[PDB]
RNA sequence: AAACUCCAGUUGACACAAAAUAGACUACGAAAGUGGCUUUAACAUAUCUGAACACACAAUAGCUAAGACCCAAACUGGGAUUAGAUACCCCACUAUGCUUAGCCCUAAACCUCAACAGUUAAAUCAACAAAACUGCUCGCCAGAACACUACGAGCCACAGCUUAAAACUCAAA
């Protein structure tokens, strides 16, 4: 099951302690809602040129 | 049907049979190939010991144990004692990267047992106990 | 060697050159055509085209030779063959009709089989690893197996245990025991096999 | 210890050809890097030594992949001489 | 090497000289030793290709400058 | 795809700590490593083990172990012939990848130039 | 060899320890450091440089007090090697590595390559390394050894750290 809710920051810590004492909860994790974060638009993939001038042009 | 290298799922229904026994009921032959010794134990689906053999129990001691031929000798002996109790098909679960990793499996084949599945269960910690220090060889 | 590398070993085989041309294959015909343009070494005195020639016996005779004394070396060989045949003939006449069927009286068949029974199937090679020498079992080449059979037979005959016993008597006595899977030479093969089997866990040391 | 058994790193033997199945299992472990991980885990590799080994391998990979690319790039020139005698 | 045959024929037709082969060291700077004390060096060198077969400047380009021989190069 | 080399090495422009510390310059050479001979391994151990197993059961009598003896003897013949063929015919046959001797001739036709000409 | 045999193998239960793969990524932080997951707080400066009389930090090792016990492991003990082996190899185990609080203030703390703003043109440039330079400011350096030393001074440091000489000696380093 998924529970979506609006709570203050201090309410997150208290809820985690509550879920641990519940014997009917197999596992309970509180995370940020992924829809709140806005995915920045991606232009694409820019090719990476081969690194140059890494060594001197002296005749070894 | 095309052969699938992936083992059948115990929950699912599969048509593959080996002498009328499903994949989950096949006895298991666990192999522990250490750097110095090879221990082979054959157990059934209900975790009932059937046959056990090792290089130390088959006329090899000290450095002689850490050899492929010693593991092969143990594999033949392990098959012989398992074959007495009615074992025909085995599932191989090899643990370790020792010299007897494959030779011990050969002894089972030449001893009258059939290999249907191979599984590697080498313990790899995901970060775990800090191993011993490097040798100054 | 005074022979130039262009020289080729002569082939001493009467039936080889009497084979009809039709039976020859294309490659076999090419070999015959090629040899007409190749220099051929002179035939050694030891090898001949006689039907009585036995390569094993001549090889054994050479190994018995001391200081180039082939006349004495061959004399000991022929006396041994005569002694074996005479000993079998005495046993044949002293045996019943049923026993006479299984008695072998051919000296060559006894000699060839006796050497075969002494050939070791595996050998030992001392391998230097970890500052120590281990007798690692190895497979033996076909030439090495036959050479060991002859050398073992000769060494036992030359042993100091035998007192005032002529070589034809010692050699004939050991050949019969080898032909019957008995004697020290056969025991030598078993001892080599036992050591090789006992050190079978060291067979991984060899790198070939 | 808490996952389902006979699923991970399991190869089914086809028609009794155990040799092919074991090589397939060995190759899968090698490709995923399990084989190399186990060997380095036999004796502890200190963090200073691990970084030096990783840097060597990363530099080795760059040179190996660059040299391989040039060999494939120039492989088309491995033909016979088109101007023999000149 | 592709145009080596053409250049040699062109030089013969116009009564001039061509060197389309491997350039042995010292053909210009050490010419008095390779040929003789009275050899005459070229008064003009023309490069139809100024690069060798390893994509580097031809040795004669540097050598001709040393021997104050003008060069015309493509 | 080749891993990027931008910012990996410690340089004047690079503000961050180095990523790679190569003991040699990262410049393609004109030669490749020569082919490494395969490490020798013991052969016909299985056949030898089978042949020696019967000797223990039959008190080292060859008459009762003729079949197993021939099996090991045949294996040695195959191993010897294959080893000679692999060392001679396969090496000369140039099977698989191009030989380093021929590969180096191609590489020196297009040498790497880390300098300015 | 010693050790273990109250052991080993399969199965189940089962951390105050350590964080495969991703990572062929090259990000964050002043540096030291930082690579399992979640949440909270949070990542200085609208010109730059600037305190080795100042303040706040500083891997690892170590001290102090109370705990945690898997593994690894100074010292130590045993086994072996060796002319001897107070080492390299093997085994067992402690300090220690972890947590809390307070110390200690060192490193090849090195990317041995200062901060900011620029340039790729001339003479580019001893060598090697990781091309050569401009403007400005701060820190630092003036033969080797004595010397990461003596003395003085400061410090929760007391077998310590920081600052740091001299005489004699050499014509090299
Ligand atoms: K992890
Ligand atoms: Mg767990
Ligand atoms: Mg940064
Ligand atoms: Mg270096
Ligand atoms: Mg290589
Ligand atoms: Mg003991
Ligand atoms: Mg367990
Ligand atoms: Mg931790
Ligand atoms: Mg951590
Ligand atoms: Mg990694
Ligand atoms: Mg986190
Ligand atoms: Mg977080
Ligand atoms: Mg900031
Ligand atoms: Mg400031
Ligand atoms: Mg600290
Ligand atoms: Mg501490
Ligand atoms: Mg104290
Ligand atoms: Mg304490
Ligand atoms: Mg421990
Ligand atoms: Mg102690
Ligand atoms: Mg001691
Ligand atoms: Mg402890
Ligand atoms: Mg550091
Ligand atoms: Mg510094
Ligand atoms: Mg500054
Ligand atoms: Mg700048
Ligand atoms: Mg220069
Ligand atoms: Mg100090
Ligand atoms: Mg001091
Ligand atoms: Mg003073
Ligand atoms: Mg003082
Ligand atoms: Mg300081």
């Amino acid at each position: 099951f998924l529970v979506d809710f609006y709570a203050p920051t201090a309410a997150v810590e208290s809820m985690v302690e509550h879920l641990s004492r519940d014997i009917d909860v197999i596992r309970g994790n509180i995370v940020k809602h992924p829809l709140t974060q806005e995915l920045k638009e991606c232009e694409g993939i820019v090719p990476v040129p081969l690194a140059e001038k890494l060594y001197s042009t002296k005749k070894r | 049907t095309k052969f699938s290298i992936y083992p059948p799922i115990p929950g699912e229904e599969s048509s593959l049979r080996w002498a009328g026994k499903k994949f989950e009921e096949i006895p298991i032959a666990h192999i522990k190939a250490s750097h110095n010794n090879t221990q082979i134990q054959v157990v059934s689906a209900s975790n009932e010991p059937l046959a056990f053999a090792s290089c130390g129990t088959e006329g090899f001691r000290n450095a002689k144990k850490g050899t492929g031929i010693a593991a092969q000798t143990a594999g033949i002996a392990a098959a012989a004692r398992a074959k007495q109790k009615g074992v025909i098909h085995i599932r191989v679960v090899v643990k370790g990267l020792g010299p007897g990793r494959l030779s011990a499996m050969h002894g089972l084949i030449m001893g009258g047992l059939e290999v249907i599945s191979i599984t590697d269960n080498t313990p790899i910690p995901h970060x775990g106990c800090r191993p011993r220090k490097a040798r100054k060889l | 060697s005074r022979y130039s590398p262009e020289f080729k070993d002569p082939l001493i085989d009467k039936e080889y050159y009497r084979k009809p041309v039709e039976e020859l294959t294309e490659e076999e015909k090419y070999v015959r055509e090629l040899k007409k343009t190749q220099l051929i070494k002179a035939a050694p005195a030891g090898k001949t085209s006689s039907v009585f020639e036995d390569p094993v016996i001549s090889k054994f005779t050479n190994m018995m030779m001391i200081g180039g004394n082939k006349v004495l070396a061959r004399s000991l060989m022929i006396q041994t063959l005569e002694a074996v045949k005479r000993k079998q003939f005495e046993k044949y006449h002293a045996a019943s009709a049923e026993e006479q069927a299984t008695i072998e009286r051919n000296p060559y068949t006894i000699f060839h089989q006796a050497l075969k029974n002494c050939e070791p199937m595996i050998g030992l090679v001392p391998i230097l690893k970890g500052g120590r020498f281990y007798q690692v079992p190895v497979p033996l080449p076909d030439r090495r197996r036959r050479f060991l059979a002859m050398k073992w037979m000769i060494t036992e005959c030359r042993d100091k245990k035998h007192q005032r016993t002529l070589m034809p008597e010692k050699l004939s006595h050991k050949l019969l025991e080898a032909f019957h899977n008995q004697g020290p030479v056969i025991k030598r093969k078993h001892d080599l096999h036992k050591m090789a089997e006992a050190n079978r866990a060291l067979a991984h040391y060899r790198w070939w | 210890a808490k996952h389902l058994k006979f699923i991970a790193r399991t190869v089914m033997v086809q028609e009794g050809n155990v040799e092919s199945a074991y090589r397939t299992l060995n190759r899968i472990l090698t490709m995923d890097g399990l084989i190399e991980d186990i060997k380095h885990r036999r004796y502890y590799e200190k963090p200073c030594r691990r970084r030096q080994r990783e840097s060597y391998e990363r530099c080795r990979r760059i040179y190996n992949m660059e040299m391989a690319r040039k060999i494939n790039f120039l492989m088309r020139k491995n033909r016979a001489d088109p101007w023999q005698g000149c | 090497r592709q145009f080596s045959y053409l250049i040699e024929n062109m030089a013969r037709d116009c009564g001039e000289y061509a060197h389309t082969r491997y350039f042995r060291g010292g053909m210009l700077t050490n010419a008095r030793l390779l040929f003789g004390p009275t050899v005459r060096l070229p008064d003009l060198i023309i490069f139809l290709h100024t690069l060798n077969n390893i994509f580097e400047p031809h040795v004669a380009v540097r050598d001709a400058a040393k021997m104050n021989i003008p060069t015309v190069g493509i | 795809a080749t891993p990027s080399l931008r910012g990996r090495l410690a340089r004047f422009g690079n503000p961050r700590k180095p990523v790679l510390k190569p003991n040699k310059p990262l410049i393609l050479a004109n030669r490749v490593g020569e082919r490494r001979r395969e490490k020798g391994e013991a052969t016909c151990i299985t056949e030898m083990s089978v042949m020696m197993a019967c000797w223990k059961q039959n008190e080292f009598r060859d008459d009762a172990c003729r079949k197993e003896i021939q099996g090991f003897l045949d294996c040695a013949a195959r191993a010897q012939e294959a080893r000679k063929m692999r060392s001679i015919q396969e090496t000369l046959g140039e099977s698989g990848s191009l030989l380093p001797n021929k590969l180096n001739k191609l590489l020196q036709r297009f040498p790497n130039k880390p300098y300015l000409s």
